């Protein structure tokens, strides 16, 4: 099967009803990426989702159940956390802590270089492209006369 | 367990074959470098100041 | 008669960059990102020594040749750590997979550290050697240019506003590859995870 | 300095602490007190002597 | 406390001197040495298993 | 504004239904772009 042609539904996050949610989470897991951090709290999305005004009323039960929509559509990843513990309640539940899939990573990087966009044609130009490839070119040349 | 000479022979030799495949020196070598390496700076630092 | 939009050229371009992969991890490096980038700063600390004679689009290709590098190299060890903190190295390591991640792992390892410390070295001391005020004429430089560019976007902003977003683009690569004296350089923080990963 | 230094020298440096942890393992050997690689490590490495 | 000790009053030449500046230089951490040392001998102890 | 809120159509092409038919259609559209044609004929996509 040639991959050319299937249902990607990595991208259903962007037309989900809850698409604010979802794209405002993964984005947030991409910033998080560019930080340099790792096992990402579900409950510090809750905080920050509600610190952006658009979700201050934010469920966390339905963030909860947007993270395995993410997850199950390839998007997101999570594993139980082993050893922190400090309130037996931690110690019962299993929280899981989360990471975005390449899959979300490079999507939202091309993503990104859209959102810099007014509409038309914004894309830039550093003119300096041919005589740079010609710089390379004649190193090249230089290599067949030793 | 207690289990018949054949047995251990054949789980050794999974075994062996197994754990043979784990690491390999050049890699040991690698790591050790790279970790060296960084240890090396540090020391640099402290000669330094 | 039909056309596509450039959402859609860039959608398909990303989406055939996808295609490429086998599923985990299956990017690929180009070692020489730092042997190149220092080149680039090399070529910056050779305009400082030049005293200002030279003219604006010179600086202007060094600082966008050495910010691309940089760019490229964060892209790549976002990556990289990405990979080496994923919870599949933590604790789903009890299968054959930590065995392919430590494939992977060791040429990611091998090939982009043993360039990237090999560089590192003369790297920041070139970037403590590249002083906000030496780099402020480069950037009075960089403004001639930046003018020379009567750009319709948003750099309509100021000169000094431009001055002030190249200096806190060098703080940037400052930080990333020196440090500071406040906090560790946050490469030596990628070189600690590294270290840590190794020891576990 | 930083400034003179050069990928050579970086290999000669490596090759130094190489043989330095080789020098490590030795002494391990040598002293069967039993006493940790951290022990003489912190030893061999220890500049100040 | 060194310079307390009142075997500066007592004993005159040089030779103590060294020995204090020596000493008075700051060492290794033990973090600096417990990377190295922890992956050695991990390595090395997989090595001998 | 920071577009997350509002959720892409350009997604609707890549999760449709017909989600295969779309695929290669801009597929091939972006493989004339890369061949810098123009105005191509519904026919021809056909």
């Amino acid at each position: 099967m040639d991959s050319t042609m299937k249902k990607i539904i990595e991208a259903s996050y962007l037309t989900a009803d809850s698409a604010a949610h979802y794209r405002t989470i993964l984005r947030y897991f991409y910033h998080q990426h560019e930080r340099m951090r790792d096992f990402i709290a579900p409950e510090e999305l809750l905080e920050h989702m509600r610190s952006i005004p658009a979700f201050a009323d934010f469920q966390e039960d339905q963030l909860h159940q947007q993270l395995a929509q993410l997850v199950k559509w390839n998007n997101l990843i999570a594993r139980q956390d082993m050893t922190n513990a400090k309130t037996i309640e931690e110690y019962k539940k299993k929280r899981f802590r989360y990471q975005c899939t390449p899959y979300t990573v490079e999507i939202e990087r091309m993503i990104v270089q859209l959102e810099k966009l007014g509409d038309t044609f914004q894309g830039s130009l550093e003119r300096s492209q041919f005589d740079r490839l010609f710089q390379a070119i004649t190193s090249l040349q230089n290599e067949l006369e030793n | 367990q207690r289990v018949s000479p054949y047995f251990v022979f054949t789980s050794l030799e999974k075994e062996l074959e197994d754990q043979k495949g784990w690491l390999d020196e050049q890699d040991r070598q690698l790591y050790e470098d790279i970790i060296v390496n960084t240890v090396g700076v540090i020391l640099r630092n402290r000669i330094k100041r | 008669r039909y056309q596509c939009t450039p959402y859609t050229v860039e959608i398909e371009r990303m989406i055939v960059q996808l295609e490429k992969l086998g599923d985990t991890f299956q990017g690929s490096l180009e070692r020489s990102q730092f042997d190149r980038l220092f080149q680039a700063i090399t070529s910056l600390q050779n305009e400082l020594e030049n005293d200002l004679n030279k003219s604006a689009e010179e600086y202007m290709r060094i600082w966008e040749d050495v910010f691309r590098y940089f760019q490229t190299i964060r892209t790549s060890t976002a990556d990289y750590i990405a990979y080496i903190n994923s919870e599949q190295t933590d604790q789903r390591m009890q299968t054959e997979a930590f065995l392919v991640y430590k494939n992977q792992f060791t040429t990611y390892l091998r090939d982009f550290i043993v360039s990237l410390q090999k560089t590192s070295l003369q790297i920041q001391h070139s970037l403590s050697e590249l002083t906000l005020e030496r780099l402020q004429h480069f950037f009075q430089k960089l403004i001639e240019h930046r003018g020379a560019i009567p750009r319709l976007e948003d750099v309509s902003s100021s000169t000094n506003d431009w001055l002030t977003e190249y200096e806190e683009y060098w703080f940037s690569l400052r930080q990333w590859f020196l440090g500071s004296a406040v906090q560790q350089s946050e490469l030596d923080i990628l070189q600690w995870q590294t270290n840590e990963m190794i020891r576990r | 300095n930083s400034k003179f230094l050069n990928e050579d020298d970086l290999n000669r440096i490596t090759k130094h602490f190489q043989s330095r942890i080789g020098k490590a393992k030795e002494l391990i050997q040598l002293r069967n007190e039993g006493s940790t690689l951290h022990q003489v490590l912190k030893e061999v490495l220890d500049y100040r002597k | 406390i060194q310079l307390r000790s009142p075997k500066l009053s007592k004993d005159f030449k040089p030779t103590v001197i060294y020995e204090i500046l020596e000493s008075a230089l700051p060492p290794l951490t033990d973090d600096e040495l417990r990377h190295l040392s922890d992956t050695i001998e991990s390595m090395d102890q997989t090595q001998q298993q």
